[PDB]
């Protein structure tokens, strides 16, 4: 896989049932082409113990939504994530060091999302 | 769920299952196991099937869930069982031990379930003995010589007493049952240790030596050096027992407590036999383990067997044994070998790589160089130890763990002053390794230069002249012999971090601090992670030092330097973050302070403020018409930022800040009403989820920092008067009513805080004031935070800080409370007294006290009269409450005070009014009789298994001690033993 | 004094 | 490859906050105590291969105690743990040491001071010296702000497998997969989503 773009962030899977956002890990976010299929993902690791806790194809079909306490954030539902195991459906919000980040992140998220229409 | 019931037999196949599922499971199946087994274990009568469990079960695990279920029996209520089934379990369980030492199958597969039945013999023995077991030890010395693994358990046992008796009793059994079993044990302990030497010296089984050196370790905390010194055991531990290494291990931790054991410093035979268990240790460590020579960093880091621990007690043994008797082996020259032997272990022990372990050494190596540098005609004998420990300490020194960096310097800064040329050549030695290449490393430059810039201020001002200049130069030719920015930003921040640690060489050279300072503004226009954090600390570290240099006219130069700072400082400061603004700002303002001419430094606080200041009157221009600015970010921001500038100014400038204050403060306190205007217009139409929006946090932002800012200066401040009649004023108005009248959730925890400060330097002087702060924050704080321990943390620990000061400051505003409002300021106080939270439970102890001292002070008036009938039982039993629920141990201490002052109220006559209803009890009864009536009814209801004679007693005890705080908190830990236990001895009390 | 211990750091630079 | 962790120390330490954030991320900011034990797997992936931890995540509250000891039998490494913010939970520590290794004679444990993320201190650095004669290896800790987080599993992984050279390593990642009678359903959530600020606002991230 080729490394089209790398972030910090946090990332929080939001518990429905509790009316609650739940942190799933803190690391690097990349986003990796595949160079044999052309595929962008997300592939998040924890810092330190380097387990996985993002791992899905940016679909086209997915849109970055604000959250309300958030100017450095995006949330967005996930259908199939593998980070541990079975593909599950997740409503995702990830968080960066600055409204800057967040703004490269979604632009870099949109142009990933156009290379997986192709 | 089946054997949970009482009602049929008990099914031994299916506990044993049910414990099986539970160990050995998994998944629901185990979770459904476990609340199974702790409702059986939790059942008050599953006491009376132990004996089942014990005799048919084949599960061990069932076996030692018995035995805990027989423990909290024996624990907890012995006393109250019928005396035969007291002789039944002791008889089974010293029957059952004995079995399970004849059947070497079962003593050598269930040790955890011997262990666990000698605990519970010990148990036993704490009841039980020896008043109604004397021959206990006469038995247990006649039954080792039978077998051998009953000789080794009986040394289990012997070793658990110990532990109980001595080393873990003063929390858990009273004074009196702690020193009865003390003096037992001692009392027959002569034979005890025959049995244990005669094992030691006879041999052979390596299980019985060890166990019996495991009891040894025990022993030794607490019996007289006499059984050491007066017989060969010394000789034995440190010879015989050091070759084998399964008797290693424990010996040399013996060994280690027999080098703190309490001896006389006067006899020269004891001194001999001191130096000579040393001597031997030494040699069976250099022949049978290790030689000198040894790379013990490296065994270490192979972590084969136990190689470990074994390398951990060793360093504890030495720097234990030598920090105490060392000057034993300084003297005599056919001493010497074996003292530097000694501490070149040490030496070899402090390079290996764990960081536990290398504070271990460093504190002994901190008690010596100490020692070296005090002590007349020592240092010659250590050199060429002190030599290698230059290098050990320059190649670990640390990021400046802030504590082991001190620790570190401190040793450092001791061997540069035993000899600064040995430290010298070492540290440049080093830095010939860095610019050579064979020692080059990010993390070892940066290492060196730690080490170098530690030893700031100990050579002279000339050698340290020529140390630096070296230094300076030889990094300096390291960055230009380095390629790429990475190398050479390395090598650059050492350079700053070097010069910024010598500051007395900075003052004597200014052109090469002007120089400096020049460079590090060159940084602060370097987009290279770290370089402009870096050249913003280093400017603030300088200027603190070397600040009079910048505000006097140095020679050769047209101005003092200051100047010329602030002239070129939206230049200097045009690529750093806000943050880093602050500090340039802060740091310009510690250079002002030094200028005490008034009239030139509020002049240069005007030049300084000339940037935040012109943002300043446009922002309150234009944001006051109109007041749409205020929506936009970048508007907020650049308030938020002014402000904080403010502040940085101010914390270094402090008193001094005033005139700056005052050119903004009355537009200030506008703009904090116009903002808290929006917050509240903005949580109205959107209602609370606004309070987390980024538009209403950057809002409050600015509240919070006006508040800082007001709170910095007044903190600070020396002229009270301005204080007073021109801040305080326009403050309250600003900020009381908006605090009171905002919804729970939009109103800021820094409004308490800021008043607590206010309180503190002016409260008494502003005896209105204060009760208009009360007024506005009491009732509608309390509000917010009484009805769980968890809402509103901030709030909660501000409230209570701020009805700390003004109960010290100004407790007069208490006074003017209406009834209802002091009924609740009396329950706010017990309501912290029942908090976990460590600042709340402090600060609502405190005020209690304070408060009882502010009624006595009073004198016999009705305020005082009235508050003694209405609180001083709430208050009494509010304490009470929490010292014994045992949810509130953190507090016991201040709890303890309280009382203590509550109780001695009452047996000084200092509560001139009768406590009691003239009704409820004869005319003329003293308080003290009532008071004693009353603690006797409270704590019979509360603990109703208590006899009368116990409340009785304990309570004659407590009232009579109301004046011995150490003795009156014993008799309150034991009666905290006493209730967690049933029959409990009423003469405990009368221990003291 | 120190001047040219003063030129060699103003001289630094990190990029070169 | 499988081994039994017994988590003890006094109540409100965060040994349960500890593991959760092992298990699943999360930092749970509400104290909910433990009742007896809760035993949860976790695993690590290291270059050594999989670790197994059985975590045997016991109550500190007295009366909540359960079994006690007897949830140490047959544990194979343990974690001592208490508050640098409480100096009462290091008073205890001798307490918890000496139930645990009378049970366990012989097993690696780490004593660990936990919350140092929070500035007001109590129990100094200076002051924690009783893991030295006891041979435990000793760690500062946040559960929240996850300072040496990892350390006591990689300790104890170290001498639980015997090689002093062990890490962790990244597992390995396998490619993600790529209906309208769910698109309601998911806009529904999403939106509650987007109206439930997420916490920690003021944190860096
Ligand atoms: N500031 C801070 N709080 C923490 C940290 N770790 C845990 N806590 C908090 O401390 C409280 C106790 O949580 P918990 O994990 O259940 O402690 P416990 O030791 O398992 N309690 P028990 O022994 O009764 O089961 C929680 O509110 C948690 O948010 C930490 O690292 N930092
Ligand atoms: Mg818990």
């Amino acid at each position: 896989e080729e490394v089209l773009y790398k972030v910090r962030a946090k990332l929080f899977r939001f518990d429905a049932d509790a009316k609650e956002w739940k942190e799933r890990g803190t690391g690097d976010c990349k986003f990796l082409k595949n160079k044999k299929t052309n595929k962008v993902r997300i592939l998040m690791r924890r810092d330190k113990t380097l387990k996985i806790c993002a791992n899905h194809i940016i679909a086209p079909e997915y849109t970055l939504k604000p959250n309300v306490g958030s100017d450095r954030s995006w949330v967005y539902a996930c259908t199939a994530d593998i980070a541990e195991g079975e593909a599950e459906a997740f409503t995702f919000a990830i968080r960066f060091g600055s409204k800057e980040n967040a703004d490269k992140f979604k632009e870099e998220f949109e142009k990933a999302q156009e290379i997986n229409k192709k | 769920e089946g054997i949970l019931d009482f009602s049929n037999d008990l099914d031994i196949a299916l506990l044993d299952q049910v414990v099986s599922t539970f160990y050995q499971g998994s998944g629901v199946q185990q979770k459904q196991a476990q609340e199974i087994l702790t409702k059986f274990q939790d059942n008050p009568d599953a006491w009376q099937k132990a004996d089942q469990i014990l005799q048919f079960s084949t599960n061990p695990q069932s076996k030692f869930i018995a035995l805990s279920i027989l423990d909290k029996l024996i624990t907890r209520k012995w006393k109250l069982l019928p005396n035969d089934h007291r002789i039944g379990i002791r008889n089974f369980v010293v029957g059952m031990i004995i079995s399970m030492c004849q059947d070497d199958e079962v003593f050598k597969t269930q040790k955890n379930l011997i262990n666990k039945s000698d605990l519970t013999l010990v148990q036993i023995l704490k009841q039980e003995w020896p008043q109604n077991w004397p021959e206990f030890i006469p038995e247990l010395i006649g039954s080792s010589s039978s077998s051998v693994n009953v000789c080794e358990n009986n040394m289990i046992v012997l070793k658990l007493l110990s532990e109980e008796v001595f080393d873990f009793s003063a929390e858990q059994m009273t004074q009196a049952k702690a020193l009865h079993l003390k003096n037992s044990m001692s009392k027959e302990f002569e034979q005890i240790f025959k049995l244990c030497f005669q094992v030691l010296e006879q041999g052979s089984s390596s299980s019985l030596i060890v166990a019996t050196l495991e009891s040894l370790l025990r022993y030794l905390h607490w019996i007289p050096y006499r059984y050491i010194y007066e017989t060969n055991i010394l000789e034995l531990l440190s010879t015989k027992f050091m070759t084998s290494p399964d008797t290693r291990a424990i010996t040399l931790k013996c060994l280690t407590e027999v080098s703190n054991l309490k001896i006389p410093q006067d006899n020269d035979l004891i001194k001999r036999q001191t130096v000579l268990f040393f001597q031997n240790t030494l040699q069976q460590i250099a022949t049978s383990v290790m030689p000198v020579t040894a790379d013990l960093k490296a065994t270490y880091a192979n972590a084969n067997g136990n190689d470990q621990s074994f390398l951990q007690d060793l360093a504890m043994f030495l720097t234990t044994y030598l920090a105490r008797n060392r000057a034993l082996l300084e003297s005599d020259e056919s001493l010497r070998e074996l003292l530097l032997n000694a501490h070149q272990y040490l030496i070899q022990l402090s390079k290996i790589e764990e960081r536990e372990l290398f504070k271990t050494t460093l504190d002994y190596w901190h008690n010596l160089v100490a020692d070296l540098f005090y002590e007349p005609l020592k240092k010659h004998i250590y050199e060429e130890i002190c030599s290698q420990l230059r290098l050990v300490i320059i190649e670990n020194m640390v990021r400046p763990t802030i504590q082991l960096y001190k620790s570190e310097r401190e040793v450092l800064v001791y061997l540069t002053h035993l000899n600064v040329i040995d430290t010298e050549e070492i540290m440049i030695s080093k830095l010939a390794r860095q610019i050579d290449g064979s020692e080059w490393s990010w993390h070892n430059i940066n290492t060196l230069s730690w080490a170098i810039g530690s030893i700031s201020g100990t050579m002279s001002e000339d050698t340290e002249k020529r140390f630096v200049v070296t230094v300076i130069k030889d990094l300096l030719g390291l960055c230009e012999q380095k390629r790429g920015k990475d190398n050479k930003a390395v090598v650059a921040s050492d350079i700053m971090y070097v010069v910024g640690q010598y500051p007395r060489f900075l003052k004597a050279h200014w052109n090469f601090l002007r120089t400096v300072i020049l460079k590090l503004f060159e940084f602060m226009h370097e987009t290279h992670e770290g370089v402009q954090d870096m050249a913003c600390d280093t400017f603030i570290k300088i200027v603190q030092k070397c600040k009079y240099h910048f505000v006097i006219q140095q020679p050769r130069e047209s101005e003092p330097f200051i100047q010329t700072i602030i002239r070129d400082i939206q230049k200097t400061t045009a690529d750093l973050q806000p943050q880093q603004v602050h500090t340039f700002y802060k740091a310009c303002g510690i250079i002002i302070s030094e200028e005490r001419s008034v009239a030139e430094r509020n002049r240069l606080l005007s030049d300084l403020m000339q940037l935040p200041n012109m943002a300043w009157d446009t922002i309150v221009e234009q944001s006051t018409a109109n007041p749409t600015l205020l929506l936009d970010s970048e508007t907020v921001k650049i308030i938020a930022n002014i402000i904080k500038t403010n502040v940085a100014v101010c914390t270094s400038m402090g008193a001094d800040f005033y005139p700056q204050l005052g050119h903004i403060y009355y537009n200030m306190l506008q703009l904090y009403r116009a903002v808290s205007s929006m917050i509240s217009a903005q949580v109205a139409a959107e209602g609370l989820i606004a309070t987390k929006t980024p538009k209403v946090r950057g809002l409050r932002t600015i509240k919070k920092e006006i508040l800082k800012l007001v709170e910095t200066y007044i903190s600070k401040a020396r002229n009270l008067d301005d204080v007073v009649k021109v801040l305080v004023e326009p403050l309250l108005n600003a900020v009381l009513e908006d605090y009171m009248n905002n919804v729970p959730d939009a109103r800021d925890a820094e409004v308490l805080n800021c008043m607590t400060t206010v309180v503190e330097k002016v409260g008494h002087m502003i005896p209105q004031g204060v009760i208009l702060i009360l007024q506005s924050v009491f009732e509608c704080t309390l509000d917010m935070i009484n009805k769980d321990f968890t809402e509103y943390p901030e709030h909660r620990v501000e409230f209570y800080k701020l009805l700390k000061v003004i109960n010290e400051k100004s407790f007069a505003a208490f006074l003017e409370l209406p009834p209802a409002a002091f009924k609740l300021f009396v329950d706010a106080i017990c309501w912290a007294f029942k908090h976990n939270n460590r600042d709340v439970e402090v600060n609502g102890l405190q005020i209690a006290l304070d408060l009882v001292k502010n009624i006595e002070r009073m004198g016999n008036v009705p305020f005082a009269n009235e508050f003694h009938k209405n609180y001083f039982f709430i208050f009494v039993s509010e304490t009470f409450f929490v010292l014994t629920d045992s949810d509130h141990k953190s507090g016991f201490s201040k709890q303890a005070l309280l009382l203590m002052k509550l109780i001695s109220l009452v047996y000084d006559n200092k509560i001139s009014v009768p406590l009691y209803q003239e009704a409820e009890v004869p005319q003329g009864t003293s308080n003290q009789v009532y008071l004693s009536q009353y603690l006797a009814n409270m704590l019979s209801n509360a603990f109703p298994h208590l006899t009368s004679e116990q409340i009785a007693s304990f309570l004659s005890a407590l009232t009579k001690q109301c004046k011995d705080l150490v003795v009156f908190k014993g008799t309150l830990r034991d009666f905290l033993v006493q209730i967690k236990e049933v029959g409990g001895d009423p003469t405990d009390y009368l221990f003291a | 004094n120190l001047n040219e211990l003063a030129l060699k750091l103003a001289g630094l630079d990190i990029n070169k | 490859v499988q081994f039994k962790l017994v988590l003890v120390g006094d109540g409100g330490t965060g040994k349960t906050t500890f593991v959760k954030r092992h298990l699943t991320g999360e930092f749970e900011k509400k104290y909910v105590a433990t009742l007896g034990v809760e035993v949860h797997p976790l695993v690590f992936h290291t270059n050594r291969g999989p670790i197994k931890f059985n975590v045997w995540d016991t109550a500190g509250q007295e009366k909540f105690g359960g079994l006690r000891d007897g949830y140490y039998i047959q544990a194979q490494c343990a974690i001592i743990m208490f508050d640098v913010t409480s100096r009462v939970t290091y008073k205890n520590v001798p307490n918890w040491h000496r139930d645990l290794v009378r049970v366990c004679e012989n097993i690696p444990i780490v004593l660990c001071g936990n919350k140092v993320d929070i500035k007001d201190r109590k129990v100094k650095a200076k002051s924690i010296v009783f893991h030295r004669k006891k041979n435990l290896q000793y760690y500062d800790i946040s559960a929240k702000s996850n300072y040496n987080f990892e350390k006591p599993f990689l300790w104890l992984a170290r001498k639980l497998i015997g090689d002093p050279n062990l890490e962790f390593v990244a597992m390995p990642a396998l490619a993600p997969p790529e209906d309208p009678a769910l698109a309601a359903q998911y806009e529904h959530d999403l939106e509650v989503a987007q109206t439930t600020a997420l916490p920690d606002e003021d944190d860096d991230l």
